[PDB]
């Protein structure tokens, strides 16, 4: 497929792997008595590795010579299960999270005490900004259309060169 | 009582009158040293701790030198003593140009001709009393 | 031997003259500012280059400035 | 509770501390219910 | 006052400490420290340890004129000591009074001083230094 | 400019260049920077307040 | 004969010629107007 | 009635009104923030007592009652140890067979793949695999049981709760007054008595009654579940009288001064137990005794309310000479009004204590199969040394601190500390000779060894087969202590410990101490250990004699304990306070210890610890290498660091695997500390204004300043990192080695 790589369902290293995996934790295995939480913990891996062996297979990764899944960061359709998708996810939360505190931030500076509102949250309404920071990518370009969300430039100081 | 008392009846200058530093024992002990002896011209000073020095240095170069197991060990320890009184006695030559110049001369030793004459002394004694270190433990059985 | 100047943002508050521990400045008078006075550097020899001086000014960016120049026995402070 | 002791629990660090235990606590939960997860 | 020191006023009893001046005061420069005291009473010396002073006028070497300020700040923050006067003795036995100089302490004013080292503009005016290049001077 | 005022700051070398503050007091006299601008932020010292020339100051609010 | 020079150049050089030179210049860097 | 409880009543109100108004002890700090410096600030000045209040009877006060709080805090420490004994370990099982079972009682929740952590122990087990050797602890005392290990957790939760309401009560409700504080005699005596001898004299009585049949029973091969309860124990006379055949004269023999009768049980045998190679429970019962009877007697000798005892202030000012003037005139009254001083001296105290502790617990086990659980030896050893040389820092800090807060010229005139003051620069000239002669000496001695043996020149080193340095006097005090018992100890079976020469103890295989040997290797470590514990004396002495004043600064006092610099005044003023002074000596303690640790790793583990096999046949850990390999740093490197860090950089995928992980992390963080160490403020300044205009564009600046951290902040930052890093790389470099192996 891409780069020479095979997917992990087809792979031998892959299976390998499984083997090798689930043979440690069976010698594991041998010197606990059966119904022992011990052992039903050490089974129990024993069908986590299972569970997650099968799962890396099912799911369409690409295994190169050494046995691992490696993620394609390209861009392509079939591989958005990797990184783009993730991406999304991300940049959405840290929006969410860079507007919240910026509303509050506007908030804390439009009180009588600035400096006592940032060591000591008002948390009602640092709570509201924060459940109301979900429409973000709207609201930042509502602010950017309209002005609010960048100075000028000739009002932030700056150092003299 | 009181054994510690200010350095030279001055209360402020930075020393004091210990039982280290102004006992009779250490002033008859540093005031007779060669280079504190009075009556000596500087060649005498410089040639009476050039003796002791160079029976000194031959000291540890034939005991503990690469060639001590070896039958030229104090010959060896000789000639190392020798390399090193030279290197002493250039930087006794260099110090004298560095620190005395312009001066009168005289039997002061802070002058031009007082530390040629203590070079000088140092020198020829340093390599004597390698020399008689050398004699006396080539005979050591002697004694 | 290191360099001080005064410049006009002086307000003659005079802490850079109290805050010297060589007394190197001292008060002259003035009549650009309410105080009437101006910091003066007249003994500039004496200066260590501590910069106690600096630190106690309450004008933005200090009206007394110290630089850094020529080390003698007095601005290395060497009691030896 | 008091109108000074939530005050003090809107401090900086009493709120840093649990709103980490909280999302600590979170992704730990979600690793124990959606384990081994590389691909979306 | 003037460049006259007094060298047989009594000094402070002090039991000697290793805080001193060192060779370079008999040979370069020294200073010296004079005030008038009320009572026999204790301070700390600036070269470390604790001195009596004497009750009436005391005399005190020192090796720079940072310890001979800082003993004459002692002297002012705690019990009250103000007509300490300030001297630098050379090698060859002359004397030159430094602190009070014009008679009164520095921080207040007095007419008759002259202005030294004053600049006619803010400090953001300076010259660039590629102005001043190869000519030895300086931007201050 | 007048006491109560909001001004900004044109002096380069100041900590609030380009910042806005208010006038204290402009003094009437032989003074080279009458005008006190009080700011809300403390700079590397932690002086709110300094002494400002009439040239300096750009003005943005009225009392 | 060429394997005589090692035994001479080296000692002679790195011993005796960085002694001088640091002589020399301790002499030169103590010299007075 | 001069010795007196004066109190008062309700001097503080309890309410949580400061607790939400930061930074209210100081003057400074409770106006609110304008940077981001309040903050630190707020950190650094919270225990700074002295700087809130100028009473010493508030400032009493709060360290009462925060002495309270750490010991409930040391309570819940001891609660964990036992309740984690109780329900989360294989305890009994170790108790079975404590020789192949791992002692092991902490185990970790899988969640993520961690659980790969909770390796096999032994006995039917998973977990992590414990050095503190609580276990054997716990088998010294007869703790064969589980339910007491739970009811011992349960009483330290109460006794917590007890120091918690305490700390409460002395500070909001019955705060005593400065006289009561200041009865030194009186708090010396009980002290001295109830604390020391009454703790002695009741864990003595518990050993005889409790853990000397417990053990006896247990060393006898009973079954723990077999053995009676100590309740059981404690009434029986005629069962203690099956055990020890001296119970049945009962408590008369003690009385009419017949104690020679009572020698079943307290006993001076020496030496070490064969069944568990740790020494004589009877030897610990009757040291306990001879201890309680020594610290009771002690305890009756300074003045109370009754006409007996004595003044120490009459006793320190009878102490003078001709060489030190008025002597300790003046001690008293500083000993008395303040606080520093008695930290200086007891943290020193509490330092030497616990490095004494780390020497004395190896080469005496003192529980049972200790000895053969080398993790633990380890573990014990390090932890000791960290502890002690941690504290011996923190005395020259407190003694710095004293000297610049507390000095008083008029009170300490002509006594010692103005003689100490008068002469420092002889104090600290002379040991900076030391430290150089000591360095040349004790470290060219091995760069000569390494180009020796770089040059193919093995004659001409400093070892055993060429020019020799021989410890003679190490070895002549090994060899007096050999021939103690008999004739300078002659009612003794035994050596006092197998170190000084003997017999080699084995318990199942296993070595649990045999005669140590030292050479030249030894001598030229010892002297490695003597330079640097007089360098990082030179820099704490030197920190604190130039505290108030020196020739550079004349007013260094004014300026205050810690603060940055004066200035690039004179040169370079940079680092002159007496707090940078310690901040310079830890990195040396740290080089020290960990100098020390190494030596006692390396040695351990080449000429004692191994095994034993059929006639004798002793084969160490590393196969006797220090001998001949701690001769050059090149051995050093390839021998020890390189040879043993093998275990843990292969430990991944195994139960020691989070011990590479803690080397990578604590690699990591080390190397992180030499970003503060290295770098200055202003290049963060810069920097932080660049991200604030950044910030101040897209409206984010807060209203709170960012500031880089300051001077002292910046240091302090980067000491810790580097303290951190370190002791974490060696600590689990030692576990992951000494537990694999
Ligand atoms: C919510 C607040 C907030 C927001 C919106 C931003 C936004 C930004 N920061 Mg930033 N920053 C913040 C807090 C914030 N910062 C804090 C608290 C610190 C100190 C640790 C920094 C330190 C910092 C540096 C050193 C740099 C930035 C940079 C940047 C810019 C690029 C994005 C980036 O590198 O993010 C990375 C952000 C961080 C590494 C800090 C995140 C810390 C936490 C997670 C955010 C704070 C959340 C806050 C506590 C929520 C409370 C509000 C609640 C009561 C509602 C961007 C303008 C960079 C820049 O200038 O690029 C142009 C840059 O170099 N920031
Ligand atoms: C301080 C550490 C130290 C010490 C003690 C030695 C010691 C020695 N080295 Mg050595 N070496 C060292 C570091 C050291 N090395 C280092 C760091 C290197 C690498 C750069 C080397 C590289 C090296 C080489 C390459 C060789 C040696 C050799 C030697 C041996 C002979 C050297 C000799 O005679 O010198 C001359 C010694 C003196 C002039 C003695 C001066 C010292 C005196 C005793 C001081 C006395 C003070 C006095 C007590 C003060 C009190 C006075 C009062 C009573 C009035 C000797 C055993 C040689 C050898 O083969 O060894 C067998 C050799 O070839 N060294
Ligand atoms: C910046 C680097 C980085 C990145 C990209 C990741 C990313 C990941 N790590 Mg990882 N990790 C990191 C640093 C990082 N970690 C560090 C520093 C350590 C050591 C402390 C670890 C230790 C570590 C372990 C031990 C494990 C991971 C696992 C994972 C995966 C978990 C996926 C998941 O839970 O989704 C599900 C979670 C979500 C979808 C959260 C969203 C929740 C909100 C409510 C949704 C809202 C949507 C709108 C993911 C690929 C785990 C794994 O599966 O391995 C493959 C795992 O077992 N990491
Ligand atoms: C910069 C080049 C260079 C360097 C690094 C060396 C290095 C060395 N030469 Mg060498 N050599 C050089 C050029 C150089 N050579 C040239 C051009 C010649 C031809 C005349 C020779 C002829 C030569 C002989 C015949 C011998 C060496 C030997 C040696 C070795 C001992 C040092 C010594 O006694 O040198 C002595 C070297 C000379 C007297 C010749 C002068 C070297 C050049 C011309 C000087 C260059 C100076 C350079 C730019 C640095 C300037 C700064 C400096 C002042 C600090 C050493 C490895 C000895 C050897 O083999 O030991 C095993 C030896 O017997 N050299
Ligand atoms: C015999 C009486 C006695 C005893 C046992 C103690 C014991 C103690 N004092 Mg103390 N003290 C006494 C008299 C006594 N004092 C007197 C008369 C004065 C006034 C002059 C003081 C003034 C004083 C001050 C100012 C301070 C102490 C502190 C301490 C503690 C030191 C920390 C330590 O070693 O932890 C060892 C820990 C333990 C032994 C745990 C047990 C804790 C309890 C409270 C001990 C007593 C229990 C009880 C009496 C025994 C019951 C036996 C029963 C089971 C049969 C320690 C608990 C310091 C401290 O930590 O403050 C809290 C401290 O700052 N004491
Ligand atoms: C604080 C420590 C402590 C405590 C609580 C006890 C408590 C006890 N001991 Mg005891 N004992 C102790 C230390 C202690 N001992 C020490 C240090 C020694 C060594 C000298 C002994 C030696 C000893 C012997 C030899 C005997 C006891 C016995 C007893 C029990 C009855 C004694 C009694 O109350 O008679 C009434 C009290 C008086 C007359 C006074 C009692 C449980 C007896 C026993 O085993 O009882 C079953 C017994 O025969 N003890
Ligand atoms: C009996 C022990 C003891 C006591 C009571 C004190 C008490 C005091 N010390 Mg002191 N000190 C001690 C031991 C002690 N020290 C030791 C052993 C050292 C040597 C390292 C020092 C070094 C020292 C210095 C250098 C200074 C003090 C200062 C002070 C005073 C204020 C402290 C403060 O507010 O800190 C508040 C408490 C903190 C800020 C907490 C510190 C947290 C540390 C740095 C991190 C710990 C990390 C942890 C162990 C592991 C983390 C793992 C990671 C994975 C999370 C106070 C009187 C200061 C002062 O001005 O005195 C007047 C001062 O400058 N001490
Ligand atoms: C490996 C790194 C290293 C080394 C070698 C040193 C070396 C030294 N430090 Mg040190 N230091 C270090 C890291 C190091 N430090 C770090 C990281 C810190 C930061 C916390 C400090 C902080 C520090 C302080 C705060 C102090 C020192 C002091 C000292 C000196 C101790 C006196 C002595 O025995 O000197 C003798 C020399 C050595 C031990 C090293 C060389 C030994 C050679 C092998 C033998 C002799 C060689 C000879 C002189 C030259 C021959 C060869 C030549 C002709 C080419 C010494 C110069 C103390 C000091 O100077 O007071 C006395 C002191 O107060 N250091
Ligand atoms: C482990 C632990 C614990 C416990 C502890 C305990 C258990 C303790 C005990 C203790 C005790 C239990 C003590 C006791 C003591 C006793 C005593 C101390 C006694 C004494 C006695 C005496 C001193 C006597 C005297 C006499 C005589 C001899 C003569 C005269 C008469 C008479 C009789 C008086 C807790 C939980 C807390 C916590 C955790 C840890
Ligand atoms: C396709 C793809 C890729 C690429 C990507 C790229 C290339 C990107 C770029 C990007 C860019 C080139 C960007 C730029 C930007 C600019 C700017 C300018 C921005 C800004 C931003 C801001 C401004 C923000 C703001 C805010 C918000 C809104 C929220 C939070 C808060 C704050 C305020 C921060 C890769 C291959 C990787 C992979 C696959 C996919
Ligand atoms: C980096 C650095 C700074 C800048 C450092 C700053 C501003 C510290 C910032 C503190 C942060 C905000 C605390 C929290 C850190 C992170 C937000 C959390 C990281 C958590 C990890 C465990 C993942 C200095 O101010 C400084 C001063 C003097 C000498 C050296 C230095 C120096 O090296």
């Amino acid at each position: 497929d891409v780069s020479g790589l095979t997917p992990c369902k087809d792979s031998a290293v892959f299976k390998k792997r499984l083997d090798g995996s689930v043979k440690k934790l069976q010698a594991r295995l041998a010197n606990y008595t059966e119904g022992t939480p011990a052992y039903l913990a050490l089974e129990q891996q024993i069908d986590q590795t299972k569970a997650r062996f099968a799962k890396y297979g099912d799911k369409g990764l690409l295994c190169g010579a050494d046995g691992l899944p490696h993620l394609i960061a390209d861009g392509r359709p079939d591989h958005a299960g990797e990184f783009v998708i993730p991406a999304f996810g991300f940049l959405y939360i840290a929006g969410w999270i860079g507007w919240a505190g910026r509303s509050y931030l506007q908030f804390s500076k439009k009180t009588d005490k600035p400096n006592e509102n940032e060591i000591i949250i008002n948390v009602p309404v640092a709570l509201g900004m924060m459940s109301g920071a979900f429409l973000w990518p709207l609201a930042a370009w509502k602010e950017l259309i309209n002005g609010q969300l960048l100075v000028p430039g000739d009002e932030v100081t700056v150092s003299p060169r | 009582s009181e054994f510690v008392k200010p350095y030279n009846n001055d209360p402020f200058v930075g020393n004091l009158s210990t039982p280290v530093t102004t006992s009779t024992a250490t002033k008859l002990y540093l005031g007779n040293l060669p280079i504190y002896r009075k009556g000596l011209s500087p060649l005498l000073r410089g040639l009476e701790i050039g003796m002791a020095h160079g029976y000194f240095l031959i000291g540890p170069f034939y005991i503990l030198g690469p060639l001590r197991n070896s039958p030229n060990a104090l010959l060896v320890g000789l000639f190392s003593a020798f390399g090193l009184i030279l290197i002493l006695t250039l930087g006794l030559t260099i110090y004298g140009l560095a620190s005395f110049q312009g001066t009168e001369g005289g039997e002061n030793l802070e002058s031009a001709k007082g530390w040629r004459n203590f070079t000088s002394g140092f020198s020829i004694g340093a390599f004597g009393g390698a020399s008689v270190a050398y004699v006396l433990l080539d005979n050591i059985s002697f004694f | 031997s290191h360099s001080v100047r005064v410049y006009d943002t002086c307000i003659g508050c005079t802490q850079c003259v109290r805050a010297c521990p060589c007394d190197v400045l001292e008060m002259v008078p003035w009549d650009g500012c309410k105080a009437g006075q101006i910091a003066s550097a007249p003994r500039a020899e004496d200066c260590i280059g501590c910069k106690r001086c600096e630190t106690a000014c309450p004008t933005d960016f200090l009206s007394v400035r110290v630089y850094l120049g020529s080390e003698t026995t007095r601005s290395l402070g060497l009691t030896y | 509770m008091s109108k000074d002791l939530l005050k003090y629990l809107s401090t900086a660090p009493v709120l840093l501390t649990a709103w980490m235990s909280l999302t600590a606590g979170m992704i730990i939960e979600i690793q124990r219910f959606f384990p081994d997860s590389l691909s979306f | 006052t003037s460049d006259v020191l007094n060298l047989q006023i009594p000094t402070p009893t002090f039991g000697g400490s290793t805080g001193g001046w060192l060779r370079a005061a008999e040979i370069e420069e020294k200073y010296a420290i004079t005030w008038t005291s009320k009572k026999e009473q204790i301070f700390e010396m600036p070269t470390s340890g604790a001195a009596i002073m004497q009750k009436g006028e005391n005399l005190l070497y020192l090796a720079k004129k940072e310890q001979c300020l800082a003993l004459s700040t002692q002297l002012r923050t705690l019990f009250k000591i103000s007509d300490y006067k300030i001297y630098r003795i050379f090698p060859n036995s002359e004397v030159q009074y430094l602190h009070p100089k014009d008679g009164v302490f520095p921080e207040k004013l007095n007419e008759g001083r002259i202005g030294v080292g004053n600049v006619g503009y803010s400090i953001g005016k300076n010259p660039n230094p590629v102005n001043v290049k190869f000519t030895g001077k300086n931007t201050f | 400019i007048e006491r109560g005022s909001k001004v900004r700051v044109l002096r380069p070398e100041s900590y609030w260049f380009q910042e806005c503050g208010s006038v204290a007091t402009i003094a009437k006299g032989g003074d080279r920077y009458p005008v006190v601008v009080r700011f809300e932020k403390v700079n590397y010292p932690g002086v709110a307040p300094n002494n400002f020339a009439l040239d300096e100051l750009g003005e943005v609010e009225a009392p | 004969s060429a394997s005589f020079l090692p035994s001479i150049l080296t000692p002679v050089v790195t011993l005796v010629f960085p002694g001088l030179m640091f002589a020399l210049f301790f002499v030169l860097i103590e010299q007075e107007e | 009635s001069k010795v007196r409880v004066i109190v008062d009543k309700d001097p503080v109100a309890t309410s949580f009104e400061k607790w939400a108004q930061p930074g209210h002890f100081s003057r400074t700090l409770a106006k609110g923030p304008k940077t981001t410096t309040w903050i630190w600030n707020l950190h650094a000045d919270a225990h700074d007592f002295d700087s809130q209040t100028s009473s010493l009877e508030d400032i009493s006060r709060k360290i009462f009652s925060a002495h309270f709080g750490q010991l409930a805090i040391i309570f819940l420490w001891v609660s964990q140890a036992y309740f984690h004994g109780a329900r989360f370990s294989n305890y009994s099982a170790w108790l079975l067979n404590p020789t192949s079972i791992k002692p092991s009682a902490q185990v970790v929740w899988p969640v993520v793949g961690q659980e790969i952590l909770n390796g096999d122990v032994g006995g039917g087990f998973s977990g992590v695999q414990i050095t503190s050797g609580v276990f054997q602890m716990w088998r010294a005392s007869g703790i064969t049981n589980e339910t007491e290990l739970y009811w011992t957790a349960m009483g330290g939760l109460m006794m917590s709760a007890l120091m918690v309401f305490a700390g409460w009560f002395h500070y909001h409700k019955a705060a005593p007054k400065l006289e009561w504080f200041q009865n030194v005699e009186s708090m010396m005596n009980h002290h001295l008595a109830g604390l020391l001898g009454l703790g002695c004299l009741s864990w003595s009585g518990h050993q005889i009654h409790i853990s000397l049949p417990i053990n006896k029973l247990l060393d006898a091969g009973v079954a723990p579940q077999e053995i009676p309860l100590p309740h059981e124990l404690l009434f029986n006379q005629d069962l203690m009288a099956q055990l020890y055949p001296s119970f049945k004269k009962g408590l008369l023999p003690f009385f009419t001064l017949n104690w020679g009768e009572y020698s079943d049980f307290l006993t001076f045998k020496g030496g070490l137990n064969p069944i568990t190679g740790s020494l004589w429970l009877s030897d610990t019962a009757h040291h306990h005794l001879a201890l309680a009877v020594l610290f009771i007697f002690a305890g009756h000798m300074y003045r109370t309310n009754w006409g007996i005892g004595h003044s120490m202030k009459e006793i320190l000012e009878a102490h003078k000479g001709p060489l030190t003037g008025e002597g300790h005139k003046g001690l008293y009254e500083i000993l008395t009004t303040s606080w520093h001083a008695q930290l200086a001296i007891n943290l020193a105290m509490m330092g030497s204590l616990s490095i004494i502790v780390a020497h004395h617990m190896y080469a005496m086990p003192p529980y049972p199969y200790i000895a053969v659980d080398y993790p633990t030896q380890l573990s014990l050893f390090t932890h000791h040394m960290w502890i002690g040389g941690f504290c011996v820092c923190g005395a020259a800090a407190h003694g710095a601190i004293f000297m610049v807060r507390d000095y008083s010229p008029v009170q300490s005139y002509n006594n010692l500390l103005d003689r100490v003051l008068r002469h420092r620069d002889a104090i600290i000239s002379h040991l900076n000779w030391v430290c150089i002669f000591l360095g040349t000496h004790s470290f060219g001695l091995y760069i000569h060894n390494d180009t020796m043996r770089a040059l193919g020149r093995p004659q001409d080193m400093f070892s055993d087969k060429a020019i020799q340095l021989q410890p003679i006097f190490a070895k002549w005090v090994q060899s007096l202590h050999t021939l103690a018992p008999g004739n300078t100890a002659p009612n003794s079976l035994a050596t006092a410990s197998y170190a000084f020469g003997g017999d080699v103890v084995a318990v199942n295989g296993k070595i649990a101490m045999m005669p140590i040997q030292l050479g030249t290797a030894d001598f030229l470590v010892h002297h490695i250990h003597a330079f640097t514990i007089h360098v990082t004396v030179l820099i704490l002495l030197k920190g604190v004699l130039f505290a108030r004043s020196s020739r550079l600064i004349p007013d260094k006092a004014n300026l205050g304990f810690r603060f940055p610099c004066d200035g690039p005044g004179r040169g370079g003023t940079c680092q002159v306070s007496a707090w940078d002074h310690i901040f310079l000596g830890l990195f040396w303690m740290y080089n020290c210890i960990s100098v020390v640790i190494f030596h006692f790793s390396w040695k351990m583990q080449s000429d004692v610890w191994g095994t034993i096999s059929e006639k004798g046949k002793i084969t160490h850990i590393t196969g006797g290498n220090f001998a001949n390999s701690a001769l050059t740093i090149n051995g050093w490197l390839r021998d020890f660091l390189w040879s043993q860090a093998s275990q843990v950089i292969q430990s991944y995928g195994s139960a020691l695997s989070a011990y590479g992980i803690i080397f990578l992390g604590a690699h990591f963080i080390w190397a992180f500390s030499l970003m503060f160490l290295f770098s200055g403020r202003g290049y963060w300044q810069e920097l932080i204004e660049s991200v604030v205009w950044a910030h101040n564009k897209l409206k984010l600046a807060p209203a709170i300043q960012p500031r880089a951290l300051s001077i002292t902040q910046g240091r302090a930052v980067g000491l810790a990192h580097y303290l951190l890093g370190g002791i974490g790389t060696t600590w689990s470099f030692f576990l992951a080695r000494i537990i694999s192996v």
